[PDB]
């Protein structure tokens, strides 16, 4: 049957679709289409990237700040070097770092 | 013997490709023993 | 208008025929047979109502029967 | 045995009864290698009783494998995945073309889309 | 035989001599069945269906009628354990006779 | 084209959520939410409280 | 996939060949099983041999009506999943 | 620092999930990994911090979540030693099942999506495991619960996978009515929902019974196991996620949490559901089915040591955690079994050449499950064993259910490689990339420091028992591996259909169960307000 | 009980709070407890070769006290007639 | 191939439908299915209630032997040849106190009445 006008402006197949599964192409979905692979999908995941680390950046602001440790490590805790919270660590015997 | 000859149609399942080979369950477990016994050899 | 009431056999070859159809009634429990598993389930439902139940019964009776002994125990003494 | 199979003529409800045999058979063994020894029992003892040509006895015999192939039902049958019964029959069902699709709906009467209160 | 009605642009015009059937919000209409629309019906029109039986009697009493003693039953008893709980006198409620007034603890009086 | 309700819908709510949010967060302590209010208070309270349970042991 | 004729008919031809009594050269593309020699219980196993050379699960209505090698071929050959 | 590893699982969902149109296939295929490699290497730091070195932290991110009246909760995570083990175990498990999916997903139509559900469903199970209150807990249990309805159902077009779903869905919903009853009983005569003051020296019996009821649901014991066996429908990855860590796991660590559990009924309901796993197990014809009830067995031996002794929760965590594990590797290699074959079927599979990672993955998982010495599983199963010694009745039952454990895996192992080949000779091939590679080099790393580092501090500790009684589960395990080796009948026929009906509990359900409930709804309904209130 | 009277508990309080021992582990054992668990967390993945020593010396001391359970036992059991 | 696989449509409704159709899930591919599997139509390996409770009644007795031994015919005192964990008399009075605890079952100690009818605590809270 005669393609729509429409047709044009939708996207073709991708590489990873199957030749024969046929799926309609003008449904949207957020999450992506059948088998997506964009162009310029490397710039969005660099973009993503991008975002993630500022996110996480954000979070670590937080936690640092809400992180409450309240009793003295056993021994010497990675978090010393990033947070000025940490009580000095006390040994099992009791003795003092 | 009366019936199909299940057995000779199915003859292909013998393949050499086709059988158990000990290296792939076991990779590499006579590495393993050969070091267990040369440590064995220094502790002892 | 309304859909077609035709089916497709294109596949009948492929996946079996239609013919064969389900033997249910559609029909559901008997009367009797829902009294009993009503009255049977709803009390294993009702599990902590006949804990409740039980527990406020025997401290119930232990109350009144203190009372009596006190009771009998003041009146002598 | 269902309707289905008892309808059928004998010829035939003694062909299904070899193949449900078989089928049993295949679904019961754990490997290929059980299958053929029960397969040739499966057939020596169809053969034993072929010429039979007493009716009432040959009646008591079908009867008989039909509750014995009755009760011995697999609870999982071997299936091809992609057949009916199959773990893949169905997981991404090839779509049928001839979809109808409404373009640029929100712009079709804009302005005038919502239910209206018809009166007398 | 088929036409795009919607336009973006705004300039949409119902073209309702068109030959080419419009593609509007009624190309989308899934297709009705006669019987499906029969079993409708009589779900929907039940009570035409419904005899005073005494099977009918016995199942609607026994589930409604006993649901709501098995009810009523529990909330009695869950008063009557939070009354000795809190220490209030036995309260007059509705269907109880009870020779007390008792209703709504005094809020400055202890018990 | 934008349709005829977009401009009005996005400015009410708009308006709405963000007077919101306002409202939640510029309002004086104990305007919108109470329980901010009794907060010294109880810190008061709370410290004659300790003071006397343990003259009370 | 749509498998050809000739691939058909060369792996039906193959699987019949392998009942003992059937001599090797009656088997035609076109013979029925009677003229080959094969009993009821013979028209099963070489059905149940045809589920296992194209991997498909054969209703078992049809299955019936498979009692020459040309309608074998054809079936199999309309089917979309045999392999 | 802690907070990091969910937010990049909440993260790796929300981009993938709704901004998949702009990543792509390949983009989630990157994401997904690279933020479950991040969130690996702050569960370490985790870990490290709080488990090795003593250092415990609450994060409380916002107060008054929860504000009516009296009651109040706050949104506050605890890092404790049981919730950084947890976090550690469910991150590796998670980063592995995401670098597994990018090339068994290739061939499904929402590689986007699937990867933003595992996503959220590794962030829900963190979000369950370092609550620091009862109602965070909620939050994370529901958010399992969701996840696994979506995941089990993703293919909507069978109706048994809707059906799987549907069935996940309610049993757990009847779970967490218990829980939130017994949650609501701790509050009202605790005062807190914070676990610290939850502690309660002498509790009703009622708190326990809804306890463990509740808990039964996600570790699926005996009345209650219907749905993990039907939950073979959803796709391998989604299978090994919630058997291995997210869904089992949760119930035990709920009892281990807040011990409010009573010895007598722990043990008995743990016992009867290792027997009842391993023997419905042993009826089992499908890869995928064997292996869930495997897991049923060692959920029944986790809940069954509690009862015991004072260890059993460190015991049964122990355990928990060494079967994660070897548990995800037994379903990721039967999930490349099945694509390699296009077959589920056990009778079907043989000897055919592979990948060797693949395969000496599988025989030191089912090894593991099996109880050869000198393994992490070994050291985690007879610490149960040995100490279940006490408890007659237990003890008794545990043994016969590693004698069944034995015999099964022994079988499969024998069947789908010792075996000759059963399969049909047609074109079936599935090639495994590099990420396939790492994700088994991933589970092998984690079975081997299981080895050197341990599951409990009390596992080496001697349990004072004769050398005959300390040494009889591995003579018990020999004897089920050889006889299941020589693939002997065990049982007869009668039992093995019993056993293959899985002793007919679903049976009852729809037969009974369901028929009063729908003749409840049609007395409520075609009878009363349809019928005798309804005008002509 | 009377007659196996308990051994002298080395651990004191302070000392058992401040390894951060559970109260179930307080046992007469304590102190060794102690030792064993210093060394396993010092050498997180070493611990099974080189705490050795520590583990060695715990499980003696458990022997004992176990030891000394089965006696109180089999005491108890005397005074009640059963044995 | 996982995608694009053929399936049979289920035939189109052609006959009045029964009050109860609701109990039928069918989307439209042909094998459709009851509400509840088992509810209705074939039952899995041909096996009814009466053969799953007749197994039940069989095996139950077996399973439930080695429990009711210990847990019914077994005594504190003859269970186990051991006394529970001896602890000093701090950490003893406050372990006692957990309902849940394994030191309550010493018979040799002075307080076992009490533990006893500690461990047998309250069904429901008083208040
Ligand atoms: C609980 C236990 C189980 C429940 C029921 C089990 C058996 C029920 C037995 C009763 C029965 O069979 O009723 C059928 C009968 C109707 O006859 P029918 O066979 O259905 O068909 C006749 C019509 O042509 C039918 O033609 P139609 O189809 O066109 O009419 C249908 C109509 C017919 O309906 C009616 O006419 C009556 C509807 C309500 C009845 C009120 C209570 C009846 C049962 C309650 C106790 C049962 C225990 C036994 O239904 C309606 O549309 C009206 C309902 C809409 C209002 C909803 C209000 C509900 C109120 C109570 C609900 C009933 C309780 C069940 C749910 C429980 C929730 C608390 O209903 C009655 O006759 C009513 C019985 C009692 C009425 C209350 C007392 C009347 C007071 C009069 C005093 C006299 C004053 C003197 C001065 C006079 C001068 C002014
Ligand atoms: C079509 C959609 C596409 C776009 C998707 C949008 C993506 C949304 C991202 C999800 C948001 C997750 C953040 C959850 C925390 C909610 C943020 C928040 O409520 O702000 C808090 C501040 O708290 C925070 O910022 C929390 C830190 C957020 C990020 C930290 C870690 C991120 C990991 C997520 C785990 C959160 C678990 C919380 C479960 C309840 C407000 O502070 P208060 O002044 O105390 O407000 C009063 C409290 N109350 C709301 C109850 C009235
Ligand atoms: C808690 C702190 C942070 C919270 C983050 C939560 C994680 C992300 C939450 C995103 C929004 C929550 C709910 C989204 C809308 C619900 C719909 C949905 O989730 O999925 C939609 C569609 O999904 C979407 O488009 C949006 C999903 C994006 C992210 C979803 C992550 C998982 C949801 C988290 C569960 C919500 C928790 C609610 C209870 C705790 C339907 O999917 P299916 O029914 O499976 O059908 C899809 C087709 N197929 C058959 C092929 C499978
Ligand atoms: C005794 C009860 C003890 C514990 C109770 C927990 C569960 C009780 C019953 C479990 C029902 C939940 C199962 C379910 O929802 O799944 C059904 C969905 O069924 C329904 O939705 C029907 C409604 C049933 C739900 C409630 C019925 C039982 C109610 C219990 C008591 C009735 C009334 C008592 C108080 C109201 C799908 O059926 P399957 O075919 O087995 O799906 C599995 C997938 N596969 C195709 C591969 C086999
Ligand atoms: C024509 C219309 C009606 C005809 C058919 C009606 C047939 C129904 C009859 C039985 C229905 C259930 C039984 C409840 C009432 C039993 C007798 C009532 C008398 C009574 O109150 O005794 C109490 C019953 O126990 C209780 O407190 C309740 C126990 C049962 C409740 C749980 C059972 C099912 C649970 C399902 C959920 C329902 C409740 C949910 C909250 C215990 O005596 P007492 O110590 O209180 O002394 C109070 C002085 N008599
Ligand atoms: C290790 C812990 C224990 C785990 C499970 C233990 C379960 C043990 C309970 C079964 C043993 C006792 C069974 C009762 C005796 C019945 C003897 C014959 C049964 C019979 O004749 O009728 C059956 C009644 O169903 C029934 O028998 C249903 C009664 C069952 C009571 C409810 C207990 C929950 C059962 C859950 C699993 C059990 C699955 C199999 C029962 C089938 O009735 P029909 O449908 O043919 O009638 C026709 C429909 N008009
Ligand atoms: C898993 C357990 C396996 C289950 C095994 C259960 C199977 C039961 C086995 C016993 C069943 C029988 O013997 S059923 C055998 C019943 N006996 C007869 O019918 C005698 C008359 N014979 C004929 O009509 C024809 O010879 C005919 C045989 C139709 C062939 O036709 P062809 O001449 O054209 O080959």
């Amino acid at each position: 049957v005669p393609e729509p006008p429409y047709a044009k402006y939708l996207a073709n197949k991708s590489h990873y679709c199957p030749p024969d599964f046929h799926y309609s192409r003008e449904i949207y979905a957020p999450y992506g289409g059948y088998f997506n692979d964009p162009k310029g999908w490397r710039t969005n995941t660099a973009i993503a990237t991008l975002v993630m680390l500022a996110g996480a950046y954000a979070v670590f602001c937080f936690g640092n700040a809400r992180e409450e440790r309240l009793r003295a490590p056993k021994g010497w805790i990675p978090s010393q070097l990033w947070n000025d919270n940490v009580p000095t660590p006390v040994d099992y015997r009791g003795k003092v770092l | 013997k009366i019936g199909f000859q299940w057995e000779k149609y199915e003859a292909w399942r013998y393949h050499p490709l086709l059988r158990f080979n000990k290296n792939t369950m076991f990779p590499g477990v006579g590495l393993g023993a050969a070091a267990f016994a040369v440590y064995y050899v220094v502790d002892t | 208008n309304y859909a077609s009431l035709k089916a497709d056999t294109s596949m009948d070859h492929v996946f079996g025929d239609s013919t064969n159809k389900l033997n249910y009634d559609f029909q559901l429990m008997s009367s009797k047979e829902a009294f009993f598993w009503n009255y049977t389930l709803y009390p294993i439902v009702g599990f902590p109502i006949f804990l409740y139940l039980y527990q406020f019964n025997k401290l119930e009776n232990f109350e009144a029967e203190i009372a009596a002994a006190k009771a009998a125990k003041a009146a002598s003494e | 045995a269902s309707e289905a199979v008892l309808r059928l003529p004998h010829k035939l409800r003694v062909m299904r009864m070899y193949r449900t045999g078989l089928k049993e058979i295949v679904n019961w063994s754990y490997g290929r290698h059980e299958f053929y020894p029960r397969a040739n029992a499966l057939r020596m003892e169809f053969e034993a009783n072929k010429e039979l040509s007493d009716r009432e006895q040959i009646r008591k015999l079908v009867l008989h494998g039909e509750d014995l192939l009755a009760r011995f039902r697999h609870w999982e049958p071997t299936i091809r995945s992609e057949f009916v019964g199959g773990t893949v029959y169905g997981v991404w069902p090839q779509h049928c073309k001839d979809v109808k699709f409404v373009p640029n709906p929100a712009y079709i009467d804009e302005f005038k889309q919502g239910d209206t209160v018809l009166l007398y | 035989s088929s036409r795009i009605a919607g336009d973006t642009t705004g300039k949409y015009t119902p073209n309702i001599f068109s030959p080419e059937t419009p593609m509007d919000r009624s190309f989308s209409h899934v297709p009705k069945n006669p019987f499906w629309e029969a079993w409708v019906f009589r779900r929907d029109n039940i009570q035409r269906e419904f005899v005073w039986t005494w099977q009918t009697i016995f199942d609607l009493a026994t589930f409604v009628g006993g649901l709501y003693v098995a009810m009523y039953a529990t909330a009695s008893f869950c008063s009557r354990q939070n009354d000795k709980r809190n220490g209030y006198p036995e309260r007059n409620y509705y269907f109880s006779d009870s020779k007390s007034n008792f209703v709504i603890p005094d809020e400055r009086e202890f018990y | 084209k934008k349709l005829w309700l977009e401009n009005i819908w996005n400015i009410g709510y708009g308006g709405f959520f963000l007077g919101a949010f306002c409202l939640y967060y510029g309002a004086p302590p104990g305007h919108v939410i109470p329980s901010q209010w009794a907060t010294p208070k109880a810190k008061d309270e709370y410290a004659v409280d300790m003071k006397m349970i343990d003259k009370y042991n | 996939h749509g498998l050809d004729r000739d691939t058909v008919t060369e792996r039906v031809i193959h699987v019949a060949k392998h009942f003992e009594k059937v001599d090797p050269n009656k088997i035609t593309p076109t013979a029925t099983f009677e003229e080959l020699g094969l009993d009821s219980l013979d028209t099963v196993e070489l059905v149940m041999a045809l589920e296992e050379e194209f991997g498909l699960e054969i209703p078992d209505n049809e299955a019936d009506k498979i009692t020459t090698m040309a309608d074998a071929i054809s079936y199999v050959v309309s089917n979309p999943l045999a392999k | 620092m802690f907070l990091l590893a969910v937010y990049f699982l909440f993260f790796s969902a929300i981009a993938n999930g709704f901004f998949g149109r702009y990543l792509g296939v390949r983009g989630s295929q990157l994401l997904g990994p690279s933020a479950l490699f991040l969130a690996l290497l702050c569960s370490g730091t985790i870990f490290y911090e709080v488990c090795i070195q003593g250092c415990s932290t609450n994060i409380k991110l916002f107060e008054n979540f929860v504000y009516s009246n009296e009651l109040n909760v706050s949104a506050s995570f605890l890092y404790d030693p049981l919730a950084a083990t947890m976090t550690l175990t469910v991150v590796w498990i998670s980063c592995a099942v995401h670098a597994y999916q990018n090339l068994y997903m290739r061939g499904d139509g929402s590689q986007t999506l699937f990867t933003s559900y595992l996503s959220a469903f590794t962030g829900f199970m963190l979000i369950l495991v370092a609550g620091q209150n009862l109602v965070m807990l909620f939050i994370g249990w529901e958010g399992i619960g969701v996840c696994s309805y979506l995941l089990i159902g993703y293919y909507g077009s069978r109706v048994s996978a809707v059906k799987s779903a549907n069935k996940s869905l309610i049993v757990n919903k009847i779970s967490d009515g218990f829980l939130l009853g017994s949650m609501l009983y701790l509050w009202f005569y605790t005062g807190s929902f914070s676990y610290c003051s939850l502690a309660t020296f002498q509790i009703p019996d009622v708190v326990s019974i809804l306890v463990l009821l509740g808990a039964i649901g996600k570790s699926s014991q005996l009345f209650f196991h219907v749905w993990l066996a039907d939950a073979m429908e959803g796709p391998t990855p989604v299978s090994a996620l919630i058997h291995a860590a997210t869904l089992v796991t949760a119930g035990i660590y709920v009892l281990c949490k807040l011990n409010l559990h009573s010895q007598s009924a722990v043990g008995i309901l743990g016992a009867a559901t290792a027997l009842m796993g391993g023997l419905f197990g042993l009826a089992a014809n499908d890869l995928k089915r064997v292996i869930a009830f495997s897991t049923c067995s060692q959920l029944g031996y986790m809940m069954a040591v509690l009862s015991t002794c004072d260890d059993g929760a460190d015991f049964a965590m122990g355990h928990l955690v060494s079967h994660a594990g070897f548990k995800a590797t037994l379903f990721l290699s039967a999930g490349l079994s099945i694509a390699k074959e296009n077959n589920n079927f056990l009778n079907r599979y043989g000897s055919r050449q592979g990948s060797p990672t693949l395969s000496f993955a599988t025989t030191i998982a089912s090894l593991n499950l099996l109880g050869f010495p000198e393994l992490g599983g070994f050291y985690s199963k007879e610490s149960i064993l040995n100490n279940a010694y006490i408890n007659q009745g237990v003890s008794i039952i545990l043994t016969l259910a590693t004698f069944l454990t034995a015999f099964y895996t022994s079988k499969v192992l024998a069947q789908l490689y010792l075996f000759p080949y059963g399969n049909g000779r047609q074109q079936k091939s599935f090639d495994i990339d590099a990420t396939t590679l790492i994700c088994f080099g991933l589970l092998l790393s984690e079975m081997l420091l299981r080895i050197f580092t341990g599951s409990s501090l009390s596992q080496n500790m001697t349990t004072n028992l004769p050398a005959h009684i300390k040494n009889l589960p591995f003579w018990v395990a020999l004897s089920g591996a050889l006889s299941g080796l020589a693939t002997t009948n065990l049982f007869s026929s009668n039992f093995m259909r019993f056993f293959g009906n899985r002793g007919g509990f679903d049976v009852f359900y729809a037969r009974k169960c369901s028929n009063v409930f729908y003749h409840n709804a049609y007395v409520s309904y075609t009878l009363l307000d349809r019928g005798f209130l309804k005008l002509y | 009980a009377d007659r196996f009277p308990p051994p002298k508990m080395v651990a004191t309080q302070e000392e058992m709070d401040n390894a951060d021992i559970p109260y179930k582990y307080r046992d007469y054992c304590a102190h060794l407890i102690i030792d064993f668990k210093e060394c396993r967390y010092g050498h997180p993945l070493t611990w099974r070769i080189n705490c050795a020593h520590e583990l060695h010396h715990y499980n003696k001391c458990s022997y004992i006290e176990f030891k000394r359970r089965v006696a109180i036992a089999i005491e108890e059991k005397k005074r009640r007639g059963l044995m | 191939a996982g995608a694009g696989g053929p399936v049979k449509l289920s035939p189109p409704v052609d006959k009045p439908l029964p009050y109860n159709y609701d109990f039928w899930m069918d989307n439209g591919i042909y094998p459709g299915q009851p509400i509840y599997d088992g509810m209705f139509g074939s039952m899995v390996g041909n096996m009814s209630l009466e053969y799953m409770a007749k197994g039940w009644l069989v095996l139950l007795p077996i399973l439930s032997a080695p429990f009711v031994y210990e847990h019914c015919i077994a005594d504190d005192v003859t269970r186990n040849p051991f006394v529970p964990r001896q602890y000093p008399s701090e950490v003893r009075e406050f372990l006692a106190l957990f309902k849940n605890g394994f030191v309550l079952n010493d018979y040799s100690q002075p307080d076992y009445e009490e533990m006893k009818r500690r461990q047998s605590g309250l069904l429901t809270p008083i208040y």
